[PDB]
């Protein structure tokens, strides 16, 4: 019948959202749930719809809806915006230990600033032996005996890293944010606040 | 409108989070920027200037304030009334009726909160492909991950970002159940209610209502306030 404006740019807008709360799962989307979940009785002028949608999807979020498959009637969203930030592992990457060094460095702040060294050494494997014990060298770590091996962070990690970017790392670990823990968290703040002055 | 790759990599990461505290988004802000290096602008000239860009969609990146503490957060929000299906394309059918049926138990709630036991005694009624508890308690979760829902003490009540999201549809699909703020006219899950009257309002309001006041009166029956006063957030 007669559709408005403002019904075509809801139109457009019900498509984008489509889009993009399903490609955040890589889904990827199918011209038919794209036709039964949101065109609906709009099939008429769906060509120009799925147009204006893929110019604001493109203008607005940087995205770039792409045919996955030549002839597949299939789409997908690619990220047409700087590559830094979900981003680097396909292609640039850090050292493995820097890796290895930040579980340690944060399976340390989980337990309380203090570990045992045959406890992680069941959690790291799954050179365990060597790596940490050089670490202490570069003083990314503290190897004391003092009443076993006890573990503290050490000088260097202090200039190079803070409890809150562990904190912000082991929150990305398996997703969670700071806050989640604020056992953890309340002290970052006491941290955080204190690398001002 | 005027729109450059930083306002785009701000939207595709105000996505990915579901919703962030002001202090965030600035945060935020100015880590788009740094990764493009010219002044920052204020945000509320960064969030304005992308809402009017948004305005073709109908869309907004909307301010709203938390009931528990009144913190400032800022989610995409849709101008529209049937904000249901930016779940409904999330999540699964089932899911779906889940957080259907734990929103009218929220909403029916007087705390505004409503117990996992309540919840999970509806998972038999849940529409959509058969699932059981076990199941439940982790969609339940998830929608705590999502910033959908607030669990405290085993009981949820409704995210900040939900409300954000989804005000239009709560208030249009259960009128008779729906409590709405005395001071800001707003819907309101949780708050401090009169025991003369039968008002209520928000924490936050309540706060900046009887905020400095020696003798706080309820302002519909001027009753004494007899429930503790809040102080009004300040970001610091
Ligand atoms: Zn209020
Ligand atoms: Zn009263």
């Amino acid at each position: 019948g007669p559709r408005s404006q403002k019904q075509l740019e809801l139109k457009v807008s019900e498509l984008v959202q489509f889009l993009l709360i399903k490609d955040q799962k890589k889904i990827p989307i199918k011209r038919a749930d794209i036709l039964k979940h949101v065109i609906g009785d709009y099939k008429d002028i769906f060509p120009d719809l799925f147009k204006r949608a893929a110019e604001r999807l493109q203008y607005v979020f940087g995205y770039k809806l792409v045919e996955l498959e030549p002839k597949s009637n299939t789409y997908i969203l690619i990220n047409t915006l700087e590559p830094v930030e979900d981003a680097e592992m396909r292609g640039d990457q850090g050292t493995p230990t820097t890796g290895l060094l930040m579980i340690v460095l944060g399976l340390i702040f989980m337990k309380g600033n203090t570990l045992k060294e045959t406890e992680a050494w069941d959690f790291l494997r799954r050179p365990k032996k060597l790596i940490t014990e050089d670490f202490v060298r570069q003083r990314y770590l503290e190897y004391r005996r003092i009443p076993d091996y006890e573990f503290q962070w050490g000088p260097r990690t202090n200039l190079e890293l803070s409890k809150m970017k562990v904190l912000k790392f082991v929150a990305k670990v398996h997703n969670q944010d700071p806050k989640d823990w604020p056992a953890q968290y309340c002290e970052a703040l006491a941290d955080e606040e204190n690398r001002a002055r | 409108g005027v729109m450059t790759d930083v306002h785009r990599r701000f939207l595709q990461l105000l996505m990915t989070h579901g919703v962030l505290e002001e202090w965030d988004v600035k945060r935020l802000q100015t880590h788009c920027y740094k990764v493009h290096n010219a002044t920052v602008d204020k945000l509320e000239d960064f969030i304005n200037n992308i809402n009017s860009v948004l305005e073709s969609l109908y869309i907004e990146i909307k301010r709203g304030v938390t009931e528990d503490d009144g913190r400032p957060i800022y989610a995409l929000v849709n101008l529209a009334t049937t904000s249901i299906s930016k779940m409904a394309t999330d999540f699964a059918e089932n899911e779906l009726d889940l957080f259907r049926k734990a929103l009218e138990l929220i909403i029916d709630s007087e705390t505004g909160f409503a117990s996992s036991t309540n919840i999970l005694n509806l998972v038999d009624q849940l529409k959509g492909k058969k699932m059981r508890k076990k199941e439940a308690e982790q969609v339940l979760q998830k929608f705590v991950q999502n910033k959908w829902l607030i669990e405290k003490e085993g009981e949820f009540t409704l995210h900040g970002r939900a409300i954000l999201e989804m005000e239009q549809y709560i208030r249009e699909t259960y009128p008779d159940a729906v409590k709405i703020c005395n001071i800001c006219h707003s819907l309101l899950i949780q708050g401090q209610s009169c025991e003369t009257c039968g008002i209520r309002m928000h924490l936050p309001c309540v706060a900046k209502y009887f905020q400095s006041n020696a003798e706080p009166r309820c302002p519909h029956c001027n009753d004494y306030w007899p429930h503790e006063i809040p102080k009004v957030f300040d970001p610091e």
